[PDB]
């Protein structure tokens, strides 16, 4: 969702790639200082059909991809069914069904 | 077109003037006033318009009177939309021999109209007895059809429509005859202001209108001076020695002098002529503000401002509006152009010069003259528009003049002089180099040893019967008199073009007058029940969705998997590259279609480019984004789709047995033809044992038709869909010959393409003629390769005729 | 701020000055802006306006006085500097010099008094402002008087008009100091940059005695005798302008006498060329060429057929003999002194070839009259006094041979200007035709205009024509800032001194100022037709006219914002048609430059390859088929030619073209391109050349310290990169999104370390950081901060870890997506010239041992020009593969090395892989990717984002890692049979999930899962229970039953927020 330029490549994303591989980030104050970064982990959360459709394939390679699937009858009924059953039982012994 | 902007205020003064000119005293004032207004406004605008546009504007006025129904005419609203733009409809392969295939496709648009629904079947019945006979007959618009079509020939509009569709060339002439019948006192509108010439118009227009506050605007073409005509007229009206009135020419620094002169002019009352107004674009914005201040003040009576300028962009709209516009165009003709060439050269210089030098100068004047007449023809002619001035002819004389003064008694070198005329004098204009060879033909034919003896300037003239020769040694005054008599009538044949090449011009002329008239045609009939642009786009979309476009797209991976890639060929490489381009086109047009189709029937934002595509479909022009993809060949939208599916058909036969090349290939239906030719040479280079660079492709025309099953002939590649323009290739003779008069384009038979090493040295053969092939009829930087073919006539004849090969002419069967 | 603000005086030796006023000035302007508006607008402010308005007036007063010194000090500085150190110019205009000196002393005093006062505006008051305005007006008068004096000097010397007024002023000021004047003659003339000088009698004095002249390239022409600088600057410079010509003329008489002698003489041609100068040598070549051809025509009138064939044969032997001389090591000045001759003798050979083919046996045929002929003859019936005007003594002598230049009825003397070995353009049938048009225009005393597209370099052809003639050529560029007055000065100056005027981008001129140019030009052209020695211009009538002057204007039809020329002007200038120079004729020269005997035949073959290659190969942005790429391929081939001259040319060229294009070319195009090459040289068999020392050390370093498998395809790419770095300073390591592009350059450095010495590399991402901040820009405060690129350039030279002391090869790595805005700042470094441009204008020069490596996925944002500038290298994803990672992971050598030698102390320990376990994993990886087409099939498996093959392998490995550590103790306790099942199971589970995550998108996610469930369900010997997804099951070591994921029954919580509640 960070703003994409004319060239179709995002400045904030490209920085993260420099951190993942080389492990050195140049601080805008004292640009001579390497400022090496260590024991850092990054956990992505990407929404498709939102801002940029796809991010850079060279970053996406360093990340292990995972997908949340769209809601299902079996998935919804187990999630919400357990919330309501716990609250409706406190209301009345009836109206659980 | 720019600078045709007219003010509301100026129109209102002309409109009122027309009312005051009416002398009728309420007997038939209301009728005669309307008639007088039309005349008054038309003549004002016509002066403002160029010769070519004057016709276009008269067609509007009558169609707009017809649209609103101010005069009673027999027409249909659907039929007027069909008249302005005719869509070529494919489907029927069966035609008549004499009728062109393009004319038949226009008739399939005529069939969709209810009045000419039964016309298609009537046409088939006694076609050769009646329609062939009528088609063949000249001035067909006056000739009545013998198949009980007298009823269509009574009604002048309905007749006019049929005449276009059958014969495009006679439309421009027939229209004038139609205009005269429908419009009241129309015979006076056709004559217009041709009887009065120019000098009489300018004397009249100053006195009758633009007395004060309305400055007069002149638009001059090259070789025309407005100041010479106005000064003569200026002297008769009032005493003009050059003191009272000043003919101030606009230069840099002289803007303050012109400002002082115009300021002085208003309070004094003397008129002021300004020249070269276009030369200072900053001062026109300043001048505009001065004119607006003086219109509010209202300095002295009988004051005018004349302004003369070359037509250009970035002229202020405000000035062009308020000012009356008057255009002066020199008489357009070979003879009229030759005459203007001799008038330019000073009488007293030519008399001094001896008979030899003045004789060769004459032949040069002609050479300069003929180039301007070729410029009028698009593809068949030059292939490109190049500027030619009198200064470029003068330049060439001054060099020639020196060469005669040095040689003296010793014979003059033509060989030295001709190179200069082709490579320098008229080389400077031509960059393309294909036009240069044509340019040298005219030159080579005009300049030779026998020129000084009486010799035909027009090429060959074997059985033409013009008999126009260079004048023998005589006094200067006798040269012009002979020029005027011997040129008499101006024809295409004079330049070296074929008669059918003139018909083709009236076609190209006719077509432009309707493409302009479509834009000009206002309010789209003002509703009422003709199908909207978005409906017409939806209908074409439905036809494309009915076809399996998504199926027609070829997955690259499937085709690559079928090929082993060890036994792969150069042919196979070209197709793979070609089908990729097609996939990229076919995916793009389906994307643009399914997007615009969704935008019509679904609530979604409509992009600017998508509105343009909808507009382009209604007009039935190929879209700009689509045109950019694939081939650069211009066609109709319905023709393009039919042509595209024939391209797709050529790739479908490739997908099944790719390794086995088809016996007959069609170069007319490729993305790059050149790419294919490089391929056929590559296959030969493997089989043979020499460099590919050394091998040149050499076409040889074959008498066999497509029927022959013989394919993949060793040192060979078959081709078809080549079409020859400006000539006919006879099968029986086995040679190029002069074209049939009525047949515009001559389709070539099965072409055999052999690769063979180049000659060690540059060798010129009289029998072999080098004709360029072009992808499109336009022939503008679409050169692919030089084909060779055997001709009994000299090559010089054919390069002068302009004869070339075209891939797509819209004369392709089925 | 203002009540206490100030202006420190900075001494200018000796005037206190207001420097840094602008910083105060801007603050004062800001105070005036808001303060004046607020008082009038504010209702509360309106009540106390009697205060803001008085303060606002004071703020307004300050600005006028502040602008006033700036308008006076700068202009006073300039006029004062004209008076300063110019007794010559002081005595010339006494009335103004004295008035000015009066004003300067007053100004120096007033400024000192101000440095005593507080606010300048408060000190300025009104009376002071009026006094300052009067002083400024008085100074202006001095400038006007000085300007009139400059015009008189401009009339005296033609070169001064071309020279900038700031330079002109400097020269007039330093009229005594000769060496400073000679510095600015490089701007006036085509060559003659400076003059050599005899060391003077007293060391304080600068030398006057000129022994020789120095070119722009440092070629020395010695003068016959000592040239003394006389008094007046214009007077000794005009004597120098003539002494240049005199000396060129004096040597040519000796050159032509020795020219006849070398032919028959034992001394070779190539050795004679060395002795003389680049200009005189080239002329004397062309002179003895025309004599030679003239002797061949006279023989063929006799009847000897061989006369034309022998002249052909001779010209073709000298061309070959000279071609060997360029191949053997020479001096860079001597290169072009010899290569410019190669470019004229190739044309000469093409002329005589063309004469033999057309069979032209008569002299005074057009074909001979057409060619640019040079004649060295004392014509006893000299028509040259009629054709042009006699200017120099030798032209008027008529006892000594003069040099004449004949071409199509236009004969004009070789004017002897000094060009100093600038490169002659390649002669082509278009340029021959172009020379005809321009010469005929001059013959008719009117202008000659060549019109063509951008990149034609028409201006360069018109210059090179005047260079062959030896007339000076001046180049003017018009940015639509040209005025009537500024233009008139150029035309006035051009007419005074015989000089060809070529206008660059003449098309983009204001139609107003153009209509003057047409009147000015017309008045000159009208004078040339009359041929008058003196003519009368519109203003400053009395000017010396010279017939030799000619005006050339270069229009571009396609250029945007084109203004149509007036019909009157169009008639004056003869239009010529200009086309892009043929790639065969340029390539032919470049091949003859490197010393190929068969160059001609190869050139026609070479061009044909490249032209065919563009059409048949798929359109790639990284492919460069331009002339700039061709030269960089030839230069590499040329070093290899010089190495092995005895080897034939066709087999050598073959090997070179294949080698350098292979890396850039993709695998699809590699097969066709190899077969395409076969067309050109079918008989010739190419042998692949690889350096064994470089290949061995790369293989050894990669096993020892990189812990990666030295694959035959991988090592070839590293060797190919190493070659590219040697030839090309700047290189692009382009490739696909997921490969080992980074590993390839990293492996090369560690190989250079083992090879020679340690090689520091400074990695950054340019795209990531802002374009301005990377290169570095000025802040609000007037202070420049060092950019990230800019500091590495300072740091790498000295005073850092990357310092050039002990390191043989250093290079800065960049791994961002190339952009036209970002590269534009670096486009100076991209070019062959090793110059760095910054906003500060600090000059940094790239060392020969410094290299640049760019690493990009897509070259789409990059411009086609940018691709040409540097040497490209494409790495095919399939050629590297993912196997080398997997092999490095199973061996753990890669992983082991990273832990040993990194600052990453907190790194997780990877499990120990059993020899039995390794052999199962190796077989399983290989068996599941190669055999299954269904896994890699786009149709079968639908990904959300386009995951690269390498990326999915990296996830399998990291999942497998954690699964081994957890169950390591259990795998040892178990038997090898159930362990072999368990390790396969672990892989399947890990594999499933490593490709599971990426699966999604479409209309229904469930449909894409079921398709993926089906194909993966066939996971060799191991099976999944029915009526369950592969995801839902995980492998249990103890059970061995693939037990489905157990979920914990949700427990109610008292959390108010619903987003906090997690089921
Ligand atoms: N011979 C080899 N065998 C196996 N793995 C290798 C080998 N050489 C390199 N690798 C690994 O392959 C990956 C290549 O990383 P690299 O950054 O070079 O990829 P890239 O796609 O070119 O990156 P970028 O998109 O940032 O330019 C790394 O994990 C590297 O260690
Ligand atoms: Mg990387």
């Amino acid at each position: 969702m960070p703003y994409v330029d004319k060239y179709g490549t995002q400045s904030p994303i490209q920085l993260l790639r420099l951190i993942l591989d080389y492990g050195s980030i140049f601080n805008r104050e004292q640009l001579e200082e390497r400022k090496f970064l260590q024991d850092l982990l990054f956990f992505g959360c990407l929404n498709q059909k939102s801002g940029s459709f796809t991010v850079d394939l060279r970053l996406q390679r360093n990340f292990s991809v995972f997908s949340m699937y769209t809601p299902s009858s079996d998935v919804i009924k187990t999630i919400f069914g357990s919330i309501l059953n716990a609250h409706l039982s406190t209301i009345d012994d009836k109206a659980q069904k | 077109d720019h600078m045709y902007q007219y003010s509301l205020e100026s129109f209102i003064t002309f409109f009122f003037k027309a009312i005051n000119r009416t002398t009728v005293r309420d007997e038939n004032r209301i009728p005669t006033l309307i008639l007088n207004i039309r005349q008054t406004i038309y003549q004002w605008i016509s002066r403002g318009l160029f010769e070519k546009h004057k016709l276009i504007f008269l067609t509007l006025i009558v169609f707009r009177l017809m649209q609103k129904k101010i005069i009673d005419v027999a027409y249909e609203v659907a039929e007027m939309d069909f008249l302005i733009k005719c869509p070529a409809r494919p489907g029927v392969e069966n035609t008549l021999d004499w009728l062109p295939n393009i004319s038949w496709d226009q008739i399939q648009g005529l069939i969709n109209l209810e009045e000419f629904r039964n016309f298609a079947h009537q046409l088939e019945k006694e076609a050769p007895n009646r329609f062939k006979d009528w088609y063949n007959e000249l001035q067909p618009e006056d000739q009545k059809l013998p198949l009980d079509w007298k009823r269509l020939d009574s009604m002048p509009f309905k007749k006019l429509l049929v005449l276009r569709c059958l014969r495009p060339d006679r439309m421009t002439i027939s229209l004038n005859n139609f205009i005269r019948a429908v419009l009241p006192q129309g015979d006076a509108f056709v004559e217009m202001d041709q009887k009065l010439a120019f000098s009489e118009i300018l004397e009249s227009v100053i006195n009758e209108d633009a007395e004060s506050t309305i400055p007069i605007f002149f638009i001059l073409s090259p070789g025309s001076d407005p100041v010479k005509e106005v000064e003569k007229i200026a002297k008769k009206k009032r005493i003009e020695p050059g003191k009272n009135f000043f003919n101030i020419a606009l230069g840099q620094g002289q803007d303050e002098i012109a400002r002082r002169r115009i300021e002085e002019g208003n309070k004094e009352g003397h008129w002021v002529m300004l020249q070269n107004i276009h030369l200072m674009p900053t001062w026109l914005i300043e001048l505009e503000k001065i004119l607006d201040s003086y219109s509010g003040e209202a300095g002295n009576s009988e004051f005018r401002l004349f302004l003369s300028a070359e037509p250009s962009t970035g002229i202020p709209i405000g000035i062009l509006d308020r000012s009356i516009k008057l255009t002066n165009e020199p008489p357009a003709g070979l003879k009229a152009n030759m005459k203007r060439a001799w008038t330019y050269f000073s009488k007293e210089e030519i008399e001094d010069k001896d008979p030899k030098i003045k004789s060769i100068l004459f032949a040069l004047c002609f050479f300069h003259s003929t180039l301007i007449e070729r410029r009028r023809f698009g593809p068949k002619g030059w292939n490109m528009s190049y500027p030619f001035n009198m200064g470029d002819l003068r330049d060439s004389y001054l060099v020639m003049n020196r060469y005669m003064e040095q040689n003296q008694g010793g014979k003059v070198p033509f060989n030295d002089l001709i190179y200069i005329f082709g490579e320098i004098m008229y080389g400077g204009h031509i960059v393309d180099d294909w036009d240069r060879r044509l340019c040298n033909s005219y030159l080579f034919n005009t300049m030779h040893e026998q020129l000084f003896d009486e010799l035909e300037l027009f090429p060959y003239i074997e059985g033409k019967g013009l008999s126009f020769k260079v004048p023998g040694q005589n006094p200067y005054e006798k040269y012009i008199e002979h020029i005027e008599t011997s040129l008499k009538q101006e024809t295409p044949l004079a330049y070296g073009l074929h008669p059918n090449a003139e018909i083709g011009f009236r076609t190209d002329q006719c077509k432009t007058l309707f493409n302009t008239l479509l834009e000009l045609m206002p309010k789209e009939q003002s509703r009422d029940i003709k199908s909207s642009n978005e409906m017409a786009s939806d209908l074409i979309k439905q036809l494309l969705e009915d076809s399996e476009l998504k199926n027609k797209i070829f997955n690259m991976e499937e085709i690559k998997n079928k090929i082993d890639a060890e036994n792969k060929g150069p042919y196979q490489n070209v197709f793979l590259q070609e089908i990729e381009y097609m996939n990229a086109l076919l995916s793009e047009i389906v994307k643009d279609l399914e997007e615009i189709g969704q935008g019509l029937s679904g609530l979604l934002t409509v992009s600017e480019n998508m509105e343009m595509i909808i507009e382009s479909i209604a007009l039935s022009r190929v879209p700009a984004s689509w045109q950019k993809l694939a081939y650069p060949s211009k066609r109709g939208l319905q023709s393009w789709l039919a042509n595209l599916f024939q391209r797709i058909e050529q790739l479908n036969i490739f997908r099944d047995d790719p390794y086995s090349i088809p016996r007959v290939v069609m170069i007319s239906r490729f993305f790059n033809p050149q790419s294919f030719l490089t391929a056929i040479m590559q296959v030969i280079s493997r089989a043979k044992a020499y460099e590919l660079n050394k091998l040149y492709i050499q076409t040889e025309i074959t008498k066999r038709s497509i029927e022959e099953i013989e394919g993949a002939a060793k040192e060979g590649a078959y081709v078809y869909g080549f079409i020859l323009e400006g000539a006919r290739w006879d099968y029986q003779l086995g040679q190029l010959e002069e074209s049939k008069p009525k047949e515009m384009f001559s389709v070539l038979p099965v072409t055999y393409c052999k690769a063979i090493p180049l000659p060690p040295e540059g060798k010129e053969d009289k029998s072999l003629y080098q004709c360029p092939v072009y992808k499109t009829e336009d022939r503008g930087n679409t050169y692919v390769f030089t084909a060779q073919l055997k001709t009994r006539f000299p090559p010089r004849k054919w390069i002068l005729a302009g004869v070339a090969i075209i891939m797509d002419v819209e004369g392709v069967s089925d | 701020w203002w009540s206490k603000q100030v202006f420190e005086f900075t001494e200018y030796k000796e005037t206190k000055t207001f420097a840094s006023l602008d910083n105060m000035m801007e603050v004062l302007d800001q105070h005036s802006l808001d303060l004046m508006g607020m008082k009038s607008q504010g209702k509360y402010v309106e009540f106390f306006y009697d205060r803001v308005e008085d303060w606002r007036e004071k703020l307004g007063r300050v600005d006028v006085v502040v602008n006033e010194w700036l308008k006076v000090q700068k202009n006073w500085k300039i006029l004062y500097n004209i008076f300063l150190l110019s007794e010559d110019i002081r005595m010339q205009l006494p009335e103004d010099t004295k008035v000015f000196e009066g004003v300067d002393k007053e100004f120096k005093d007033m400024m000192s008094e101000v440095s005593a006062n507080p606010s300048v505006v408060e000190a300025c008051t009104i009376e002071r402002r009026d006094v300052l305005v009067g002083w400024s007006q008085a100074i202006k008068k001095c400038e006007k008087a000085l300007n009139d004096y400059l015009e008189q000097k401009k009339k005296s010397f033609p070169r001064f008009y071309f020279l900038s007024n700031q330079s002109l002023l400097t020269i007039l000021s330093n009229g005594q100091n000769a060496p400073k004047v000679c510095e600015y003659l490089g701007d006036c003339f085509d060559g003659l940059k400076t003059l050599t000088f005899e060391p003077p009698a007293n060391p304080a004095e600068t030398s006057k005695v000129g022994i020789g002249m120095i070119s722009k390239d440092d070629e020395k022409v010695p003068f016959s005798s000592k040239f003394i600088c006389e008094g007046a600057v214009e007077h000794w410079l005009l004597n120098l302008e003539f002494r240049m010509r005199e000396t060129l003329q004096e040597i040519l008489e000796g050159a032509k006498n020795t020219a006849d002698l070398w032919d028959s003489g034992d001394k070779p041609r190539e050795e004679w060329v060395e002795g003389y100068n680049a200009q005189i040598a080239l002329l004397t070549t062309t002179i003895v060429w025309t004599e030679d051809v003239g002797r061949a025509f006279e023989d063929l009138a006799g009847g000897s057929e061989t006369a034309m064939k022998e002249c052909q044969k001779l010209i073709e032997v000298r061309l070959e003999n000279l071609i060997k001389k360029v191949r053997g090591d020479l001096h860079i000045l001597e290169r072009w002194k010899i290569i410019n001759i190669i470019t004229i003798d190739v044309h000469s050979r093409d002329v005589v070839e063309k004469f033999v083919i057309q069979k032209v046996s008569e002299a005074e045929s057009f074909a001979w009259l057409s060619q640019l002929k040079f004649y060295w003859e004392n014509k006893p019936d000299s028509d040259m006094h009629l054709r042009q005007t006699l200017r120099f003594p030798w032209e008027k002598d008529k006892n000594k041979n003069k040099c004449i230049i004949r071409i199509v009825d236009w004969f004009r003397f070789y004017s002897y200007e000094y060009i100093g070995n600038a490169i002659r353009l390649v002669i082509t049938p278009l340029t021959d035709r172009c020379y005809i048009t321009l010469t005929q225009a001059l013959n008719l005393t009117m202008g000659g205009a060549p019109a063509g597209p951008a990149g034609t370099g028409k201006t360069e052809t018109t210059k090179d024509l005047g260079r062959a003639i030896g007339i000076p050529v001046m180049v003017f560029n018009c940015s639509d800032q040209m005025n009537k007055d500024s233009m008139a000065q150029i035309f006035m100056g051009l007419s005074q001194s015989g000089a060809w005027g070529c206008f660059d981008e003449f098309n983009r001129i204001s139609i107003e100022v153009l209509s003057v140019v047409s009147t000015q030009v017309k008045c000159v052209l009208d004078a040339l037709k009359e041929k008058k020695t003196k003519f009368s211009f519109v203003e400053e009538g009395e000017i010396q006219l010279q017939d030799t002057v000619g005006f050339f204007i270069t229009m571009n039809p396609g250029y945007a914002g084109r203004t149509e020329l007036p019909e009157n002007l169009k008639a004056l200038f003869r239009s010529c048609a200009m086309v892009v120079p043929d790639l065969a004729l340029i390539c032919e020269n470049m091949l003859m430059s490197e010393g190929f005997t068969m160059a001609r035949v190869l050139s026609r073959k070479f061009v044909s390859l490249y032209m065919l290659s563009r059409e048949l190969l798929s359109k790639q942005k990284h492919y460069d088929w331009g002339l700039r790429a061709v030269k960089s391929v030839l230069r590499q081939a040329g070093k290899l030619k010089r190495g092995d001259p005895d080897m034939p040319e066709d087999p050598l060229l073959m090997r070179a073209l294949r080698d350098f294009n292979m890396p850039k070319i993709v695998t699809d195009d590699k097969v066709i391109f190899r077969r395409l090459i076969g067309d050109l040289f079918p008989k010739l068999d190419p042998p692949t050349k690889q350096n064994p020392e470089l290949k061995k050390i790369v293989q050894d370093t990669t096993k020892k310290d990189m812990g990666l498998v030295a694959e035959e395809l991988f090592v070839t790419k590293v060797v190919q990169l190493a070659e590219i770095l040697e030839v090309r300073h700047c290189c692009f390591v382009i490739g696909p999104p997921g490969s080992g592009k980074t590993c390839v350059w990293k492996t090369l450095i560690k190989s250079y370390i083992n090879s020679g010495e340690d090689a520091e590399y400074d990695t950054l991402n340019p795209k990531a950081v802002t374009s301005d901040e990377l290169f570095g820009a000025y802040t609000k405060t007037k202070e420049w901060k060092n950019g990230v690129i800019a500091v590495i350039m300072k740091n790498q030279v000295k005073n850092e870890e990357k310092y050039k002391a002990t390191h043989m090869h250093k290079w800065s790595v960049l791994d961002g997506d190339i952009d036209p805005e970002w590269i534009e700042s670096l486009n100076t470094v991209m070019d062959d010239n090793k110059v760095l441009t910054l906003v500060s204008n600090d000059r940094i020069f790239l060392t020969p041992q410094m290299r640049l490596i760019f690493e990009i996925s897509n070259l789409r944002n990059a411009t086609p020009a940018t691709v040409s500038r540097a040497g490209v290298l494409f790495i095919n994803e399939t050629d590297i593969g993912w196997m080398p990672y997997m092999n490095s992971w199973l061996e753990r050598s890669q992983i082991n090395i990273l832990k040993q030698q990194k600052e990453m102390a907190n790194m997780p320990e990877y499990p120990v892989i059993d020899d039995v376990a390794k052999s199962v994993f190796y077989r399983c990886f290989q068996s599941y990717f190669e055999q299954n087409i269904d896994v890699h099939d786009k149709n079968r498996v639908r990904h959300i984002c386009p995951m690269v093959d390498i990326a999915m392998i990296q996830t399998i490995c990291t999942i497998l890692d954690a699964l081994l550590i957890q169950h390591l103790p259990k795998l040892k306790q178990m038997k090898e049979e159930d362990e072999k099942q368990a390790l396969e199971a672990f892989f399947i589970f890990a594999g499933l999930w490593a490709i599971g995550g990426p699966v999604g998108g479409g209309q229904d996610d469930s449909k894409d899962m079921k398709e993926f469930n089906t194909v993966w369900k066939g996971a060799a010997k191991v099976k999944f229970p029915e009526q369950g997804l592969c995801y839902d099951y995980y492998y249990d070591i103890n059970e061995n039953k693939w037990n489905t994921w157990k979920v914990e029954d949700y427990l109610p919580n008292d959390q108010p927020l619903f987003s906090k509640i997690y089921v």
